[PDB]
């Protein structure tokens, strides 16, 4: 039968050259005699290009291959949240299957504009100084941009972690990570609980290239059953950079002519489209969302470098991390002065926007003048207050990895540097005071904590009523 | 006519005819079946090549996934024809025509080929109107020629977009005539906000009175790479028509007309042709050349394209946007450093022109001092890598002098937007000709020497600049 049935030409580094199978589609599905999986691509004239999703070590010179007919589907459910999953997703975890009754594409159009609306919906991730001043709100794309060890996957592992129960569907996609690093992210999810609402759609370095491509397809399409449900997801592709590669291995082994950094043709329709397929769905389709963080590692703070010029392209805004502001105290390393965030302060609240909006202010006139203080023989107050109230505010955007604050306790410490009270104080100690006086205000003041919240702003009695707790509070260190 | 799909790599057909069949080439054919189940024809491609053997190659415009060999292709007989008139304001568009708005089909009464050829040598003209915009630097440093075409250059996120925004407001909902926008690669945001935004402000239809004057055509980024080379010419074909139908005089906001190039780069290689200069394809001049000299002002009416250009990592010596200049009556490059520093709109007020910086066509106040500005500004960007290692202790006090002027001209060179009110946190000002002209000569004349530089940052007027 050369029509739902073929033989094997070639099978060359992970790519077969299939010959027959005359009703193949382009992106179908084929199978294997030794049963491996791979999709259609080159339907060239008398010869299918097609491309294993395996160890082809298996497929030989004269086995035959039956066309799946499906268009390469995946199962989607609930019957995830706390299993790491595959990449054609099925069980890496040793838990049992998963209860599919559903099943939706890898590859599906997004939503176009009209089933659309503007961002205004709000994103905590527990980083005071992603939630005050890169404000992500829910549907939007916000890029997360940092060399080797940048603490970039931790701005991921904080902000997934800091999601309220019932609140937001995260999945956790890895593309060519290492097997132990993905566990030892895995693991820290659970002891949290986090875990219960998170997937890990991930795919090691040892697995075949044709894979590390879909990671994020897939991790998308698991997240897509959730939006149309009214639900709202936060994704995050561990790199798309170590994804972009993968994608320039297949071109090349397809004999597909390259480019800029060997990189194909298509390089950009990998992030214009996992991207675009996020966002925030019209009321008239559900009110769903998914929200977007793509991670994006760098060579030598080299942003104007292809895959970062582009996928910066092609977000709302960036986190750029820095190499240079780590030790400096800096950590978590957020380059605010460069981090941007199209959709605005729109992804806020009234109590953090007071707050944010005016911290925006200042961190922004001191990066005016930072480069002074080391070399201030004698400058002006007018600019001593901004070189005092500095290092002050950046000393509270630092944080300890694996604590996400609430936005209370993010509100509230904002207001103790940002209002004078933690000014006159030494820089070297101030951590230890937001630490210290958090747990002091969570304890014997959880009282106004809540008023905080659900007011949702800060009225001017618990104002005086934080000015009678910080100034005392200030005054016990 | 009726072939078979021969070949489907990709976006990318070859489609295989009788021998005496043959779509001349940019023929738009359609393919029969593609997705999960159900037949649908959105697979529309335009020939682009005869292979020979009989057999034509063609990109498609939507995505051949699920797409098999030996489907029946169809001649349609003609070029891809985008429905054009009246009866497409207030609408969305795809990059075929078909309405993307849900709002109903369209009620056009003819269609129009997206392929035509421009306006002949003898349909052209001269005259040169401006065009004041609302700010500090354009009318000022590089003013706006009607009919002429618009180069807004820069790199990843500059505020471009923002700047074709302002543009709108301060332009287009007083424009007296017909505007276009296209949506040539770009995020799909941007396309939900200037709908819901062009709504509020009724610049489109509140109720189906149809009293609108813009007309969309929106393919973005996720558009497969047959779709961004082309709904830059269907937003054109549709204004290629209240040019010279209706005598209008006609806008073409296109948001970034170089993923329209970016988007040709990617069928090039793919077609098999050999890469040029920096990965591009040998034929980039003369694919985004035939699409920015139909899109210029005639006789019989006119068009005043408002074009961005993306300038990918920062380069202006890459040849996608360099190639643009060309076909631009003036240019505003932004900065990214200048842009790092918080001045917005981030225009480098030295690299930015106006074929109309003519004293012939605006006048010598507004031609000196614009002079006299960027003199001062080209002193002080040769004074920086010298007095940043050898400071200003030795500077003649006919030298400081530039400092402090010139801090305060790049910074009154500054102006929130209306748009921008988001980012900038503080209300927009419309600042014309005058307002501008003199609101410099004051500075250029030390009256001012007095006052601090943030006393000009994001200020409205000279007076707004002293308060
Ligand atoms: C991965 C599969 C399920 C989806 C693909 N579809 C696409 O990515 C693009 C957007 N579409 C829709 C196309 O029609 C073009 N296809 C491909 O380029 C591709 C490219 C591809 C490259 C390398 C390995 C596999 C595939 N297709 C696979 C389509 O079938």
């Amino acid at each position: 039968k050369v029509v739902n049935t073929g033989t094997v030409l070639q099978v060359g580094d992970g790519i077969a050259r299939i010959h027959g199978l005359d009703e193949v589609m382009a992106g179908e599905l084929v199978e294997f005699e030794e049963g491996t999986i791979g999709i259609a691509l080159n339907l060239e004239s008398n010869n299918v290009g097609v491309v294993l999703m395996g160890d082809g070590l298996m497929i030989q010179e004269g086995s035959s291959v039956k066309a799946t007919g499906r268009i390469a589907q995946i199962p989607v459910s609930e019957a995830y949240l706390g299993r790491v999953i595959n990449a054609l997703a099925k069980p890496i975890d040793g838990r049992g299957e998963i209860t599919a009754s559903e099943s939706r594409l890898i590859e599906s159009p997004a939503p176009g504009i009209m089933s659309r609306r503007s961002v205004y919906e709000p994103l905590q991730t527990g980083l005071i100084a992603i939630d005050a001043m890169i404000p992500v709100g829910r549907g939007q794309r916000e890029l997360i941009i940092g060399d080797r060890q940048t603490g970039k996957t931790a701005v991921a592992t904080d902000t997934i972690l800091n999601q309220q129960g019932q609140n937001v569907i995260c999945v956790y996609v890895a593309i060519g990570q290492k097997a132990s690093s993905v566990a030892q992210v895995v693991t820290n999810f659970q002891e949290r609980g986090a875990m219960e609402y998170t997937i890990v759609v991930a795919e090691t370095a040892d697995s075949p290239a044709t894979l590390q491509y879909l990671a994020p397809y897939t991790g998308a399409a698991l997240a897509e059953y959730f939006m149309y449900r009214e639900r709202h997801t936060l994704i995050i592709y561990d790199d798309l950079s170590k994804q972009a590669q993968a994608y320039r291995q297949m071109s090349l082994l397809l004999r597909r002519p390259p480019g800029r950094e060997a990189y194909p043709g298509d390089v950009f329709y990998l992030h214009s489209r996992l991207l675009e397929r996020a966002a925030k769905l019209s009321s008239l389709l559900g009110e769903g969302s998914m929200t977007a963080l793509p991670i994006v590692e760098t060579q030598a703070g080299d942003v104007s470098a292809y895959i970062p010029t582009n996928v910066i392209s092609i977000t709302d805004g960036q986190i750029f991390l820095s190499a240079d502001l780590f030790n400096a105290g800096i950590r978590p390393a957020i380059n605010v002065g460069i981090s941007v965030s199209r959709v605005g302060s729109a992804a806020q609240i009234k109590a953090m926007k007071k707050v944010a909006g005016k911290l925006k202010l200042e961190l922004a006139q001191f990066a005016e003048l930072e480069a002074f203080a080391q070399f201030a023989s004698d400058l002006d107050k007018a600019t001593q207050n901004q070189l005092a109230r500095g290092q002050r505010l950046r000393e509270l955007l630092k944080q300890p990895q694996s604590a996400p604050l609430t936005v209370e306790e993010q509100v509230m410490t904002i207001y103790t540097g940002t209002n004078g009270y933690l000014d006159s104080l030494e820089l070297d100690q101030v951590r230890k005071y937001l630490v210290e006086l958090r747990t002091y205000v969570k304890t014997n003041k959880p009282e106004f904590q809540e008023i905080i919240s659900s007011t949702k702003t800060f009225t001017e009695e618990a104002e005086a009523l934080l000015k009678e707790a910080i100034q005392e509070q200030m005054e016990r260190f | 006519n009726l072939g078979r799909i021969a070949q489907i790599i990709g976006p990318v057909l070859n489609v295989a005819f009788p021998p005496g069949k043959m779509p001349n080439i940019y023929n738009a054919l359609i393919v029969k079946g593609r997705d999960t189940a159900g037949q649908p024809m959105n697979v529309t491609c335009e020939v682009q090549q005869l292979l020979g053997n009989n057999r034509v190659r063609a990109v498609a415009m939507s995505a051949t996934d699920g797409l098999t060999r030996g489907m029946e292709v169809i001649d349609t007989g003609a070029p891809l024809s985008v429905p054009v008139g009246g009866p497409t304001l207030g609408r969305i568009f795809n990059v075929l025509g078909e309405p993307v708005d849900n709002l109903r089909p369209v009620d056009t009464r003819t269609t129009s080929p997206i392929h035509r050829s421009a306006p002949a040598f003898t349909q052209l003209d001269t005259k040169l109107s401006i065009f004041e915009t609302g700010i500090k630097v354009v009318n000022l440093l590089a003013p706006y020629r009607r009919g002429g075409k618009i180069g807004l250059f820069g790199g990843a996120g500059v505020g471009k977009t923002v700047l074709i925004m302002e543009l709108i407001n301060n332009i287009a909902k007083a424009h007296g005539g017909v505007s276009v926008f296209g949506g040539v690669g770009e995020r799909t945001r941007e396309g939900n906000d200037l709908y819901m935004e062009m709504k509020e402000s009724g610049v489109i239809n509140e109720q189906n009175i149809a009293e609108s004057k813009v007309a969309l055509v929106y393919g973005q980024m996720n558009e497969p790479p047959g779709a961004r080379m082309r709904v830059g010419l269907t937003a054109l074909t549709m204004a290629e028509y209240f040019r010279d139908v209706n005598e209008q005089d006609v806008l073409l906001f296109i948001d970034n007309i170089f993923r329209f190039v970016q988007a040709g780069s990617e069928v090039s290689a793919l077609l098999g042709r050999m890469p040029s200069a920096v990965g591009y394809q040998p034929t980039l001049s003369t694919e985004m050349g035939s699409l920015q000299e139909r899109i210029t002002s005639t006789k019989e009416g006119s068009i005043t394209s408002i074009q961005a250009v993306y300038v990918p990592a920062d380069d202006l010596t890459d040849p996608a946007p360099a190639t643009t200049f060309a076909h631009l009556d003036a240019t505003t490059v932004l900065s990214r450093g200048l842009a790092a520093k918080g001045i917005y709109p981030a225009v480098d007020p030295l690299d930015s022109t106006s074929t109309m910086l003519q004293p012939r066509i605006v006048g010598e106040e507004h031609y000196e001092i614009a002079q006299r500005v960027k003199e001062t500004l080209q002193r002080y960007k040769e004074l920086q890598d010298i007095i940043a290692i050898l400071g200003l202790d030795e500077l003649s006090e006919e030298d400081r002098l530039t400092v402090a002027r010139a801090r305060k001209i790049e910074r009154f060179l500054s102006q929130p937007f209306f748009v921008a009110e988001v980012f900038t946190g503080s209300p927009g000002k419309y600042v014309g000709l005058a307002e501008t002209i003199r609101g410099f000569q004051l500075i250029l004349s030390g009256e001012l020497d007095s006052l601090p530089e943030q006393a000009f940052y994001l200020v409205g007027n000279i007076d707004e600049a002293t308060a």
